[PDB]
């Protein structure tokens, strides 16, 4: 159904290079140009470049002349975006996008995005703590002391969606992030229904499933 | 401010270089056209001229086994590789229905595709929305040039657009768009479209605001001076029309099959008014080398086509004249061949009193798409044949009254001289026209071959007599404006596939030599 | 070519006509598109060729303009429209607008306050985190104040507010008071006082170790 | 004194009963003629009438496989078995030269064979002496009847008599013999001969003493009243001539192929003057049974012939009209087939410029000797074909100037209407005649198919241009009076055997359906 | 060149039957009628009949009412003539003949003839006696007392022809024929040349070679 | 139909024109033929259709006539023409003429007379045959008279004359006097007297037992 699936979040030191992948399905990959754009915090969507996957010919935004290299594997229906000499300013969400047609850049199709964090700071896995309800009812999870972003929180493998509030991460004074994922559920369901918060953190390969229980 | 208008029209799957007559290239050194050679000329012009626009006036679709197999994907790909700036929709762009246009041409193109006089309806409206446009304002240097498309009003009868596409009159649809462009401060407007030299002349004259008309459909060749090949010019290049608002509007067409590249240099004043116009089509002959990169690409794509280039159907010792200059104007030996094959297919043994149930054949010249050359040891291959009959239609049996068939022959020549597809080729019929007569009254003699006889011989057509005729399904369905056939036919039975009927006959005959023998005569 | 969006931010009630502008530094013909972006997601194409609506986008969304001055409209503001809208040009190269954050005005809704004590598992690291949840309230203007016993805290604690709800059109606030294990195991009653327009008097939620 | 004359002429090997059209008998119940049936009628008449004479006016030789194999021995044998009283020599009796006439026919006959205008010369004089006679006085009851022969003056051009036979003018040769008979006190004289209805009338008009003329050659059908079959009478039976000496002279002919038995009753006065004449030819249809003894004999002789009927060459879905009433008068579809067969045989792939070295064919009607019926599942056998082309000739290639060919076309029609053999069937030629014009100036339009062209098409004949034509050796040799061909041809190359050319063509084609398409047109 | 070869002389008693054969060569036997005629001493050539060899149909002279039967053997190209109830009047030379053509009986071709002798008497062989010259010169042979007519005299196996006079046979008073064959030779050759008369008589199978010598 | 030949018998000189006739009882038109017959041989066709000469027959032979009156001519009589000529009709049935024997007139030639005594082999049977040979003479009119010793015999003896010739045109005569052995052995001198136009006086040839 025309889906673009990107490689997951990366954390790279300043000076390093990063290669983001974009797998296309639902149409003839080789027949349409693939765009690369990014979104840096409060900076506005910025074009990187585009590639013709038939011959590998690309056109780049002058801002990344000699820094970005666009490639593709035809047999794998995948487009690659490699950004070298990584600066802290490259901390952004990287997107691959395709047009409604091959003429204009009216991006009807987008990849989920790939967060690239350019830091010299050391990667740390979160410590997940439960937020037990005190005797309609609320309970949650405290995702404390982690680096870098992002962190993804699910409630019961991802099927419990109603009343869920996963709060934006806050940078502490230690240079570590602290996140809270909370859920409002009926009080009557505290002594039957189970609540498990599934915390994933790709850069440190942390996958914690915490059981939230009273008192 | 000077603009260079590079233009093609009616390329009809002529991706590879062809013979002078547009048939399969044999002696490469005498070969012409093709996208690899067109690329070279286009690139050379772009380097020398500051303001260039490369335009196509439709009918890229249908013509050779390139289209049979790649179904428009080769059009999108190679037109993108030549970097066309815009394309207007022709009639043959609907040969595989709306769905065959949307995918792949409309979605894969890297340039706008235009019409303006095509309005989508029902479920199609949202499905085609933004994939084709009435016009596009394009940046050319420091300036902007508005290009507004148009497609033949006759397309529902010539192709398969379906029921959810409405084809408005060109002049009526163009006037609001051009008027709108002038309000958006666009002073240089090109009318690019596929309707025919006569309509292009009417657009130039009647649509206020149109600076230059770039056309197609009629395969019109215009030239200023002594022409470089076998084509005879219909007029000078450009053809100057005087508008009803007293303006000189240049009208251009570049023949067909990518043999020539339309070249017109326009000098515009600050207000967008044409000061001067000069130019000529460029003959794309072996002097212009083929681009090595585009040739390597065409060759990569040619592999999937080769399993049809082999096996000889039969031989011909005569040139098979399937050229439109012939088949759309008068009796052509390819026409007689296809009709002879059509009669031969329907040989059914029944009743002593009938030598055969059917003796008559009618075939529109617009159905014959290519000649076949006899000079490569007289070989006729499936490929050679697929360029003559590309539509994948059937040769059907119909019951027609003499009056219906007389009306059919009147329609056949009602607007003779415009190179239109409705001109009829025949079998078991001897027709005589007096074209100096008024349309609807040009048939002076119409004799038909008998069926209820043991010795077949020609007798005059009787108005109230019912005759059996072999004819393509396209005509049985009222194609090329043969509405009287669809409406008045008494019976309709579908037959065998067009190409198979002609291949079978070529194979039965082994060696063919059809002549122009006087089946159709004028004065 | 620079794409400048004014209003930059705006609030409107449900059912209102919302108009947002995009200005191009030079003529871009009708080569403008509009997108809707929700927090953790990629932008969604809404309008292209300045006025042509993309496939399933509802008829209440529309676009207008030609070269330089562009307009985007929501003719009947719905809670699902809660997003940042971007304009784009594809005339010369490719540039985007800096966005317009759309927020919806709703009736005053009081927050449902909750207090969460630090878990025994957290008392391993040597620090204690006591969080206060302010669930589904409007407007976002809310005052969270921590009381260690009766002593008002004014150094520790970090606030965090969710993006407006797509259905409810409310906000949720999280405030986390952080102390060391020893400092925490010194005091008894920890409180979180909440002041909001929906609350008649400041609501306090407490617990004791 | 009463005399019943029974007569046949132009039997052309039709020994067995045939179809109404002279072709091979299929449905025996609808079959006509044959010697077995003729015997029965002759025998019945001899029993009822006291004074009977059975006469044959020539052309017993050539027509079917019977002659191809038995070469005249079947003529001698079955004419002896029917007890013919006399026979005059026809032109076809010289098809196998003098030697082919002397043996078997002249030496095996049990009746006199007569001529009177044929004089032998040189070594032949003694060799043929007494084998043929100018006349023969025959006893009929108590009376005597003189029978005086004559053969067409044109025989040297129609057959192979050789150089030692001189063909004198009929009227000049007959007068002394008739005058001599009257001095020998013979008052009842019959002129039996093979020169045609026009000559027969001239003999009756100019030869003093002739009481009755019995003729042949022109296949003339005379009848009084409503005829019994498809033949259309040229006049009443007998046709009455008023002589220059003022006498009424009955002239008779009995059509051809033994379909009819000429029956003429004459009453003479004591001085041998015709005082009464009546009669009509008898249609020999299935009502008259075949004689069992003659049928058993024909069957014994038929075994050696069965080799030519054992294989189908191909099929025809149309009636193949090779009847003289059509082929000697107008365009016939058999004529077209043979010419199409003729050109197909000469397909030589040499050089460009020319699509084929030869495009034109001419075939004298007199060369087409039978139709082919399509009703026995459309089968064509070697036998069926051998009746159409029996002469064992060749189809040759000649180079004629346009003038020579124009003269050829004038000769074709110079005496149109007499059922003469020189009328031409064509291929790759479109001729138009105005027969109301003076002989030698009857051709009004003559267009020919091009060779030095890639697409064959018709252009007018140029008098000084040399054209290649396919034509039988008979015409190349000056046959049927085509002296301008022999004399003016620029080159002559012999080709393949006539019958082989046409069977090969049928076998290649599998199923044939030639039409009458307007190659020859009148006014 | 067209040849007709007949059976050979016959001697039959009155009341008996005789069958004479005629073998035709040089032409197609079955295609022409064959005639039969007889020549009796001093009684003129008389027609017997003719036959069509193809079907065996014959036309006969009325004189031979019955008696005569004409047949043929197609495979042998031979025609047969059988005459029954033999009378002394049938003592004749029987001929088969064929016309120049099949129309008229202009007999261009004849058989050698077959002598049929009708007699009630007895067959007797001749007694050959020499006729010695008495001292240009003559000598001979006397062929005395022989009843059956067919006899033949040769001088030295048949090649001495000059001066030979074989006189016609004369009927004596005994009913026996007496014949004389004489030869005139030079007188000078009587003592240096030999003379042998070869008398043949087929009906009695007599073959006498007599030496003629002086005195 | 009866065919009657007058002259019936003839004698003419080499080479005189000889004409012989054939009369038909009824008209036979021209359905008449002429043949030449020599002693031991079959007839040879000479003329047919009354006037037509058969192949190879010499031009000196000719025929003429029509119905009833027929004529056969030898314009230069040759010694080879010595034969019997027959006419024939094939008009109604088939009849022949009774013939015309042709003999040639020559100059008078005397016979060479010879006497042959009876052989000793003959004296076994009991009878004696004494033959007299008259060799090559013209005309045939010759008188042979036997003298026993010297009584004239007028009972015994049988004459025999050969057919004319082909070259010489002469005749040969044989006379055979027959006596019994006893009657023969009684007399001494046996004589044969010959009287002919070529002989001045009757020549007598004798012998004695
Ligand atoms: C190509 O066409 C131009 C224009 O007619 C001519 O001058 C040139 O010779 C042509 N070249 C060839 C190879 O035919
Ligand atoms: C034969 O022909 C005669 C007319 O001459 C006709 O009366 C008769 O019916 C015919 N017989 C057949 C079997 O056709
Ligand atoms: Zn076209
Ligand atoms: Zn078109
Ligand atoms: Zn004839
Ligand atoms: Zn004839």
């Amino acid at each position: 159904q025309i889906q673009l699936v990107q490689s997951g979040a990366e954390v790279k030191k300043p000076g390093a290079s990063v290669k983001v992948s974009c797998k296309a399905s639902g149409y003839t990959f080789a027949s349409y140009n693939m765009y690369w754009v990014r979104q840096a915090p409060g900076q506005r969507l910025e074009w990187i470049g585009y590639i013709d996957p038939y011959n590998g010919g690309s056109s780049y935004n002058q801002k990344f002349k000699g820094r970005v290299t666009l490639t593709r594997d035809k047999s794998a229906s995948t487009a690659y975006m490699e950004l070298s000499s990584l600066r802290s300013e490259d901390t952004a969400v990287y997107y691959c996008a395709r047009g409604y047609n091959n003429y204009k850049a009216w991006f009807a199709y987008w990849g989920q995005g790939t967060l690239v964090t350019v830091s010299s700071a050391s990667t740390k896995g979160p410590s997940v703590f439960p937020l037990a309800p005190s005797s309609t009812a609320a309970l949650g999870c405290l995702v404390k002391d982690y680096f870098p972003e992002p962190v993804t929180v699910s409630w019961n493998s991802g099927a419990l969606t109603s009343g869920v509030h996963t709060f934006p991460a806050v940078l502490q004074s230690s240079g570590l992030y602290s996140l809270s994922s909370v859920v409002t559920v009926p009080s009557s369901s505290l002594g039957t229904q189970t609540y498990i918060c599934n915390v994933n953190h790709k850069p440190s390969n942390t996958k914690v499933d915490k059981r939230v229980e009273p008192k | 401010w000077e603009l260079t208008i590079l233009h093609t029209n009616d390329v009809h799957s002529r991706l590879e270089q062809t013979s002078e007559d547009s048939s399969k290239c044999v002696n490469a050194s005498r070969c012409m056209g093709g996208v690899a050679r067109l690329f070279t000329k286009v690139q050379q012009i772009r380097r020398a001229e500051p303001n260039v626009l490369l335009l196509d006036a439709g009918d890229q679709y249908q013509g050779t086994i390139w289209f049979t197999v790649y179904k428009g994907a080769e059009v999108a790909h190679f037109m993108n590789a030549l970097r066309y700036d815009a394309m207007a929709l022709g009639n043959h762009e609907f040969d595989n229905g709306v769905e065959g246009l949307i995918e792949p041409l409309l979605k894969e193109a890297k340039f706008p595709i235009l019409s303006a006089n095509i309005k989508a309806k029902g479920p199609l409206a949202s499905q085609i929305s933004g994939l084709y446009l009435p016009y596009k304002v394009l940046p050319v240097g420091d300036e902007v040039v508005g290009i507004v498309g148009y497609t033949s009003k006759e397309t529902p009868f010539l192709s398969n657009p379906g029921t959810n596409l409405v084809f408005e009159d060109e002049i009526t649809a163009l006037q609001p768009e051009v008027d709108k462009l002038k309000t958006l401060n666009v002073n240089k407007i090109i009318a690019l479209g596929h309707s025919g030299f006569e309509m292009d002349k009417l657009i130039a004259q009647k649509v206020r605001g149109v600076d230059v008309v770039v056309g197609g459909h009629s395969n019109t060749f215009l030239y200023t001076g002594n022409p470089p090949s076998k084509e005879v010019p219909a007029g000078k290049y450009p053809f100057i029309v005087t508008s009803d608002d007293g303006r000189k509007v240049p009208v251009v067409q570049a023949y067909a099959f990518g043999k020539y590249l339309g070249y017109l240099k326009i000098e515009f004043d600050e207000r967008g008014n044409v000061i001067s116009s000069h130019g000529n089509p460029i003959l794309l002959n072996s002097s212009i080398p083929e681009d090595p990169s585009i040739k390597a690409d065409i060759n990569k794509w040619r592999i999937k086509l080769d399993n049809y280039s082999t096996q000889e159907l039969g031989k011909t010792i005569v040139y098979l004249d399937g050229s439109s200059q012939s088949c759309r104007f008068r009796e052509c030996n390819m026409g007689n061949l296809i009709c002879d094959a059509m009669i031969n297919n329907n040989l059914r043994h029944t009743d002593e009193m009938f030598w055969n149930h059917v003796s008559m054949c009618i075939l529109n010249g617009g159905g014959i798409r290519s000649p076949i050359d006899e000079r490569n040891n007289g070989t006729i291959t499936w490929e050679n044949l697929a360029a003559v009959l590309p539509f994948g239609g059937t040769f059907d049996l119909v019951q027609l009254k003499g009056s219906t068939l007389k009306k059919a022959f009147e329609h056949s020549v009602h607007r003779y001289g415009q190179s239109t597809g409705e001109f009829l080729q025949v079998g078991g019929i001897h027709v005589v026209y007096d074209l100096s007569r008024k349309p609807g009254d040009r048939v002076v003699k119409l004799d038909v071959l008998c069926t209820k006889c043991r010795v077949p011989s020609y007798d005059p057509l009787k108005m109230d007599e019912v005759y059996k005729v072999i004819l393509p399904n396209f005509l049985a369905n009222g194609g090329d404006g043969f509405q009287m056939i669809k409406d008045e036919l008494l019976r309709h039975d579908s037959g065998d596939q067009d190409i198979n009927v002609v291949s079978t006959y070529i194979s039965k005959m082994k060696v063919i030599y059809p002549a122009v023998e006087g089946r159709i005569k004028h004065h | 070519i620079q794409m400048t969006q004014s209003p930059s931010s705006l609030s409107a009630s449900v059912g209102d006509r919302v108009t947002i502008t995009c200005k191009a530094s030079q003529s871009v013909t009708n080569d403008v598109a509009w997108y809707q972006q929700k927090p953790g997601k990629a932008p969604k194409l809404l309008i292209y060729y300045a006025s042509n609506r993309y496939t399933g986008v509802p008829s209440r969304f529309s676009g207008s303009g030609y070269g330089t001055d562009f307009t985007f409209t929501i003719s009947s503001l719905q809670p699902e429209d809660i997003a940042t809208y971007y304009c784009q040009q594809d005339y010369s190269s490719l540039t985007f607008g800096q966005g317009t954050k759309l927020e919806i005005k709703r009736t005053v809704a009081a927050p449902s306050v909750f207090i969460f004590p630090p878990s025994d598992e957290q008392l391993k690291s040597g620090t204690a985190s006591v969080v206060c949840l302010l669930n589904n309230f409007y407007p976002r203007e809310a005052k969270v104040q921590w009381k260690v016993d009766n002593a008002l805290q004014s150094g520790n604690s970090q606030e965090s507010v969710t993006e407006q709800d797509s259905k409810d059109s409310t906000y949720s606030l999280s405030s986390t008071l952080t102390l060391s294990k020893a400092d925490y195991e010194k005091h008894k009653v920890y409180a979180c006082e909440v002041t909001h327009q929906g609350l008649s008097s400041p609501v306090t939620k407490s617990f004791n170790r």
